[PDB]
């Protein structure tokens, strides 16, 4: 019934975030399949202007079947709309809601022995703002937009003057969507911080809080500084568009580059907001399946704090080719490099935790180990890109696309799958079938690497970001990348099958702790699922 | 002229270098690539070893250690050393790249939706440069018999489609070219991979880059800041030629 949606219990809200995150994730992944269909071969075959003359539904179905080039007038606006849609959904309405809204809301109170969040009614409202934001984001795709068509073709970061001059009101709906998301995140961070500080169990000292709870706490602070800044940036876009301001318009004495500083001031912290909870989950999973306590607990907490702090003083590595002086470029380059150090501490600590353990290669552990490998691959290309001299070549190419898909889609997402398999028994009372989880893992591992590794080659060869079509020479690695995406998509549909199976007819969970003694935090002390009212 | 600055089928490396800056980029990237491949191979081999050596079937009782001070010192300091080493070779390269020398040739480039305008202020030459196959040349941004014909007529082949423009920026070999870049409407970005240059074209700002081309030939770039519907369809053609061929091209533009 609609008694799930009106619930104020952190567990129910956690579950709502997870499911909704998953559904929006499916929609955004479906966009990438369409994107990789068009990128699979040079020449435009799918995104034809001719499909506009049909209806919405008829036009949709026609666009899924390839046309000959001679019958296909390239529609760049549709490409730019899908890309912007893919990016907005992921960065605002998918991964953070799942990790922070989902696992954060469900498990952080359990890990600290809190009965519920400080402000349960505020927690429920944070969910509905997320849903309202999502709805506006989706609606913007069907609203009058740029070039006399539907949707905003402006990139997930909304650079002016392009975002300010895009016609129709699709862009305004997108800006409202982002406001709602920021509001949802801010309320969530308020709750996480208050709960964490005030509602710990007697005896639960700061140095006794589990790492996941710490990851969520640090994350919550980043949100409080980052998200208000973003609300400023985007309100300024909204006023330039509607209320005669000219913050970013040179005719009125504005500067488009100012928007970039403000936006990236949110924009870097944003990626550390995505990844910190995944760092939390990896810590719990690895310790459990290595049957060994987490190595260097205190350096981990501090490395997370250090990463959180440094994430606020590096933003202009997104602006090396935007007109930054040599002094700014040198600074931001050196400040960005420092981040490798605490991150290295965490990678090596995770390896040290495994070292001398008794390793059980169950599904959650496979995601966690994939995370270590793939996050390292993404992280070191991040270090390449920090070198302004080399970023001169790589900026706005597919090399950057490869970096961020390794840290996010093969990093944060592996964190999400790690947590789902780790915790689904605890949350539902039902267990996933082990052979299916491993199959899911290997399909995703192979598919995701096939998708993104070849994008390094495309970037090195000079393929720009945000292109509907590309010179013939880029054909080989685009084709491979697209086959990788189709395989990854297959693994995701299989995953959804695994979840559906697990929840409807999965083996009954009977134990409080169905893993082992080294899953040693409070949730494993409770029933599966935990009682409606805990602690 | 030889087509040099272009992507090649199945390529996995950089585009050929034709400037000393591009050369520096290749070396620095090659140096960092060795390091980061060593780091990730190391990390990967550790994980695979630990999973093999400490599998539950082979190591039935787990250890309990959570510290190893000498190791934590080594693994904090060694990354710091690695980064400082990279920083030492990288900062000179950055300085050379961004310190604008005295120009032999000055070109002012303006980005528009969706084409580039070039002006040579010393020569009182200006012209616009459109993709072969754009609406300007009679097409609609796709390959066709007509577009292939125009590519041939202009000295290219169908393989240069999306790269070749109707007019090129021509410059003399072994001379310092300073390019002043701006945007007319939205932000664009002007780049030539073979020269190791890229500079955003921001409305209201005039920014500079330099290159010195070390061999003659044809070199392509593509707009590198999303700028609307035909972002994919406003490339850059630079022809590097001899001093005499350059003067010849200048005289062809002179109004008597
Ligand atoms: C999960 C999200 C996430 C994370 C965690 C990161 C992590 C990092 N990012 Fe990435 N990044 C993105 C998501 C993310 N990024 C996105 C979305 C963009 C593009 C936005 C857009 O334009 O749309 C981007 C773009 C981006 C750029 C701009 C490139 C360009 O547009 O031209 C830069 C530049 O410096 C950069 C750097 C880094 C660095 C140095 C790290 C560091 O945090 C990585 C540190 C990790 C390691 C280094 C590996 C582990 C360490 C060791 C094993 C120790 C040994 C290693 C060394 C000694 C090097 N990133
Ligand atoms: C979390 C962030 C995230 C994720 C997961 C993905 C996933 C994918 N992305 Fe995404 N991508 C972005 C963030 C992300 N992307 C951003 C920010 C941009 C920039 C947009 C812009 O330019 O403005 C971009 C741009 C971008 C491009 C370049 C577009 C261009 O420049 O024109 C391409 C090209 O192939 C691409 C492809 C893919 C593919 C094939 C996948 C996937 O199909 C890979 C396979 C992964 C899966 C099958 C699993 C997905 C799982 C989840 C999403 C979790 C769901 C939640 C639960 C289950 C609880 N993306
Ligand atoms: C007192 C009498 C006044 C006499 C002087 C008249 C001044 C002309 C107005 C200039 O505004 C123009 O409006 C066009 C129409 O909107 C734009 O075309 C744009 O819009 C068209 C959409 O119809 C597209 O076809 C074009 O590609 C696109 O450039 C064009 O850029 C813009 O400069
Ligand atoms: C695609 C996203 C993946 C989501 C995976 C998480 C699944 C968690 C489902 C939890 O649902 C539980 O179901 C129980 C009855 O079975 C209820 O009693 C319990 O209150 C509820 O919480
Ligand atoms: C489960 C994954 C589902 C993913 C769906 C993948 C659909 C594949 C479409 C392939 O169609 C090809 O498209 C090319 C133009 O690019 C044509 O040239 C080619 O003749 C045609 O065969
Ligand atoms: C830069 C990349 C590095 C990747 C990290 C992976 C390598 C981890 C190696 C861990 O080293 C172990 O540390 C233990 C603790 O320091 C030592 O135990 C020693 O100290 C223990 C602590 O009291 C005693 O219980 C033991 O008996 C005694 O052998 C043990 O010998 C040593 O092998
Ligand atoms: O520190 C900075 O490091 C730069 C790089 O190490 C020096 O650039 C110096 O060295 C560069 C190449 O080594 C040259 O391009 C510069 O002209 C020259 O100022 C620069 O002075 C110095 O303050
Ligand atoms: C004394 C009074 C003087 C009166 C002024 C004379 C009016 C002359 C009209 C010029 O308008 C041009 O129209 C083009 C065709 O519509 C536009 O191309 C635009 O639209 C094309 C078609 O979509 C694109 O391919 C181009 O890249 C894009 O720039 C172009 O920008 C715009 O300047
Ligand atoms: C208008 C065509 C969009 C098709 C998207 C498929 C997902
Ligand atoms: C002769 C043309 C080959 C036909 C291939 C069409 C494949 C389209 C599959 C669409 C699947 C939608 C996800
Ligand atoms: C030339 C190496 C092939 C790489 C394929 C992606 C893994
Ligand atoms: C070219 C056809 C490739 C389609 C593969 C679908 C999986
Ligand atoms: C650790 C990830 C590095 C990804 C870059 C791959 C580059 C390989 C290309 C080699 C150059 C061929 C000439
Ligand atoms: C003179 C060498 C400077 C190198 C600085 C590197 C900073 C990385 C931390
Ligand atoms: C090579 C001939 C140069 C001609 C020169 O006198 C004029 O372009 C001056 O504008
Ligand atoms: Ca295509
Ligand atoms: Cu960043
Ligand atoms: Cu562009
Ligand atoms: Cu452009
Ligand atoms: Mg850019
Ligand atoms: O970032």
């Amino acid at each position: 019934f609609t008694r799930w949606f009106m619930s104020t219990n952190h567990k129910d809200i956690g579950v709502l975030y997870l499911f909704t995150g998953g559904l929006v994730g499916l929609i955004s992944v479906a966009f990438t399949v369409y994107m990789r269909m068009e990128l699979m071969a040079p020449g435009v075959q799918f995104m034809c202007a001719e499909h506009l003359e049909s209806g919405l539904v008829k036009g949709f179905f026609q666009s899924l079947w390839p046309s000959a080039v001679e019958n296909c007038t390239p529609n760049g606006h549709l490409w730019n709309v899908m890309i912007t849609g893919h990016g907005i959904l992921m960065m605002f309405f998918v991964v953070i809601p799942a990790l922070f809204g989902g696992f954060g809301n469900y498990f952080m109170p359990l890990h600290i022995g809190a009965p519920d969040m400080a402000f349960p009614r505020m927690n429920n409202l944070s969910y509905w703002l997320y849903v309202a934001g999502t709805s506006l984001a989706v609606a913007s795709l069907f609203a009058p937009g740029g070039n006399g068509q539907l949707g905003s073709g402006i990139g997930w970061v909304l650079y002016p003057p392009l975002s300010t001059s895009e016609s129709g009101y699709s862009t305004d709906l997108a800006i409202f969507a982002v406001h709602l998301s920021g509001a949802s995140s801010i309320l969530g961070a308020i709750n996480m911080i208050t709960t964490f500080l005030n509602m710990r169990a007697p005896g639960m000292t700061m140095h006794k809080v589990p790492l996941f709870a710490w990851s969520i706490f640090v994350t919550a602070w980043l949100i409080l500084l980052a998200l208000p800044v973003l609300a400023g940036a985007i309100t300024m876009l909204l006023t330039d568009r509607n209320f005669g301001t000219t913050f970013f318009q040179p005719s009125g004495g504005g500067d488009p580059v100012l928007y970039q500083h403000i936006l990236w001031f949110f924009g870097h912290p944003e990626v550390y907001i995505i990844v910190l909870p995944a760092f939390g989950i990896v810590s719990h999973v690895i310790a459990t399946f290595a049957k060994k306590p987490i190595f260097g607990y205190l350096p981990m907490v501090y490395a997370m704090v250090a990463i959180g702090v440094l994430g606020f003083v590096v933003w202009a590595h997104h602006m090396y080719t935007a007109g930054l002086s040599l002094t700014q470029q040198s600074y931001f380059m050196m400040a960005t490099m420092v981040i490798a150090v605490p991150t290295g501490i965490m990678i090596f600590s995770w390896i040290a935790t495994m070292w001398g353990g008794s390793i059980e290669l169950k599904t959650p552990m496979l995601w966690a180990l994939g995370f270590l490998f793939l996050f390292t691959v993404g992280g070191v290309t991040g270090i390449v890109l920090s070198q302004a001299s080399v970023d001169r070549y790589y900026h706005d190419t597919y090399y950057v696309v490869a970096h961020f898909h390794y840290v996010m889609s093969l990093g944060a997402v592996f964190g999400i799958f790690a947590g789902i398999y780790f915790w689904i028994g605890k949350m539902s009372g039902r267990q996933y079938p082990e052979w299916a989880g491993k199959l899911h893992f290997w399909m995703m591992f192979v598919g995701a690497n096939l998708t993104f590794f070849p994008q390094h080659f495309l970037g090195r060869q000079g393929m720009p970001r945000r292109y509907i079509d590309y010179p013939e020479a880029f054909a080989t690695w685009n084709f491979v990348s697209s086959l990788g995406a189709f395989l990854s998509f297959a693994s995701f549909l299989f995953f959804l099958g695994v979840i559906f199976y697990t929840l409807t007819r999965g083996a009954r969970v009977t134990a409080n702790n169905y893993w082992n003694e080294h899953a040693d935090t409070l949730e494993w002390t409770l029933t599966s699922p935990p009682p409606e009212h805990t602690f | 002229l030889e087509i040099i600055g272009r992507p090649q089928p199945g390529g996995t490396g950089f585009q050929p270098s034709a400037s000393p800056v591009a050369t520096q980029i290749h070396w620095l990237d090659g140096f960092i690539l060795v390091i980061i491949a060593a780091i990730t191979i190391f990390v990967t081999l550790l994980i695979l070893y630990a999973v093999w050596r400490f599998h539950e079937k082979r190591n039935k009782v787990p250890a309990r250690f959570t510290h190893n001070s000498p190791l934590e010192i080594a693994w904090t300091i060694v990354p710091i050393v690695i980064l400082v080493a990279i920083g030492a070779f990288s900062l000179p390269v950055l300085f050379n790249q961004q310190e604008i020398p005295e120009a032999d040739v000055t070109v002012k480039v303006t980005g528009y939706q969706w084409y580039w305008g070039y002006e040579y202020p010393d020569e009182e030459i200006s012209f616009e440069s459109y993709m072969i196959g754009s609406p300007a040349t009679g097409g609609d941004n796709r390959m066709s018999p007509e577009v292939e014909q125009q590519l041939i007529e202009a000295g290219y082949s169908r393989d240069e489609f999306l790269l070749a423009t109707d007019t090129a920026m021509v410059v003399p070999v072994n001379k310092t070219v300073v390019v002043q870049v701006t945007g007319a409407d939205v932000i664009h970005s002007w780049t030539v991979p073979a020269f190791g240059v890229k500079q955003d074209a921001v409305p209201g700002r005039l920014a500079q880059l330099w290159f010195r081309a070390e061999r003659e030939g044809i070199f392509f770039g593509q707009c590198s800041e999303l700028c609307g519907i035909s972002h994919a369809y406003m490339p850059i053609t630079v022809k590097v030629v001899s001093e005499e061929a350059y003067a010849a091209w200048l005289e062809q533009h002179h109004h008597h």
